[PDB]
């Protein structure tokens, strides 16, 4: 029967997947972030076409380093952003979305709330000046790599070495003698170095709740 | 996923 | 000049959220939930769509057409349905977790759209349908626009239309009614499925200002742009026949 | 336009 087959083939109704135990206003904070985390993308891939040096690298290389570092600029951002404007006492996602820790309720959002806070406070522990930031934020862009090795390897050793400098010039610049720039130096390099964990705990965390890299260090 | 989101951004 | 003047020169404005106060925290969820469902009972559609007898046997260039004029007839039917089989018509059955009761709404626009969708389901409430009814109509309902230049496989189309309008009739009689009530209830069926064009034109419409206003030019402003350029039309009046029973 | 992708994708899978 012509009807028996519409009975059949009557698809079961879809649930909406709406938890209650998920308070609204939270709710509002996790998808308005997701949406403005996808713009920060679409950002950030515009701002790398804009480096010098990024373009004249190899099309598959800067997929791939944009694929790898997305999180690593904006969690960095996010810091910056933080310190700037509240002394890292609260995560600055953006002027109208600013979010206090103590208003997350479930535990694992407040452990990464916290955790972001780290970033934060840690640039204002070390009081980081724009352009030692500006430098330290194209590094993070330059800081993973495949193992299988990237096509234009040699333009990318190249580009990163002068990052590198430019970095070491924004620190010469705060006036400090010769061996307070060594330490800030070294001081720059492991929170650049930190980032790594920092973007894996945080992608680990937004990956739980929705549902071959060489990551390259300055200290062994 | 993310890598259709860098690929239209990166061409375009 | 220096190499990091140039980092200053390019380091984008900070991008605002767009988190809209007026706008009630359970308001949004409720819009955002209702979005990403509708995304999914779209995708139901067109699996739904595929198994029909005789579906697949059009061109799939038709098969493309049918399920794009179609979706929302398709799911404000199929909404109306579950709001009269599981609340006679008193609330909107998105889905078992998703029950919108009209009265706990803070907009009127929002309220005058949901009495909308509710007289699909009060009228099905009104006429009492049966299942075997229902899923008659729904079938019609994917068959209820075509292009004004016809489809690829037009003659099997009218053919295939012509077969599940038989399987209504067939339908109707197993409700054991009288000959005249059943010449009355083709007419009320008929004239209820007529009524879904303007009751999808009119929901679309909602659906789309109300979207491009909360969400496109809230949290996503800059795709605004190509939106627009895109939703221009090819054809004056366009390219949709919607069929009726009555002319 | 972004629900054709849907409709395409759903589809032709
Ligand atoms: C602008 O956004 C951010 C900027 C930033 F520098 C660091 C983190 C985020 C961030 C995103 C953004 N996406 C795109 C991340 C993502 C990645 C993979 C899968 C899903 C989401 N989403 C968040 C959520 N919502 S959630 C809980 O994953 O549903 C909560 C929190 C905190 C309040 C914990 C933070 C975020
Ligand atoms: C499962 O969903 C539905 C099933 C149904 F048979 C009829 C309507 C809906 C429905 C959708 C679903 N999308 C995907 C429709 C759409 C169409 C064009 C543009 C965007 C979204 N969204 C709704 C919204 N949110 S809104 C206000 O447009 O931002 C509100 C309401 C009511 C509470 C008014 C209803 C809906």
């Amino acid at each position: 029967t012509l009807v028996s087959a519409l009975e059949t083939i009557e698809p079961e109704v879809l649930y909406a997947g709406y938890d209650s135990s998920v308070p609204d206003s939270t709710w509002r904070i996790m998808t308005t972030l997701n949406m403005l985390g996808g713009r920060q993308v679409i950002a950030a891939v515009k701002w790398a076409k804009a480096i010098p040096g990024f373009r004249n690298l190899h099309l598959d290389d800067q997929m791939t380093l944009l694929q790898y570092s997305w999180m690593y600029l904006m969690a960095f951002a996010l810091g910056w952003r933080s310190y700037r404007q509240s002394s890292a006492n609260l995560l600055c996602f953006a002027p109208d979305l600013i979010i206090n820790e103590q208003r997350m309720t479930l535990p694992d959002m407040y452990d990464q709330c916290k955790h972001m806070l780290y970033v934060s406070s840690e640039l204002h522990r070390l009081q980081v000046s724009y352009e030692e930031y500006l430098c330290m934020k194209t590094l993070l862009l330059l800081s993973s790599v495949p193992k299988d090795g990237l096509k234009s390897q040699a333009l990318f050793d190249a580009i990163r070495m002068t990052y590198i400098k430019e970095l070491g010039k924004a620190i010469v610049k705060r006036e400090g003698n010769s061996s307070q720039n060594s330490q800030r130096f070294y001081q720059l390099t492991k929170l650049l170095d930190s980032m790594h964990e920092v973007v894996e705990n945080l992608l680990n965390y937004c990956f739980q709740t929705f549902l071959n890299i060489k990551k390259l260090l300055f200290h062994q | 996923g993310l890598e259709d989101i860098i690929r239209k951004a990166l061409m375009g």
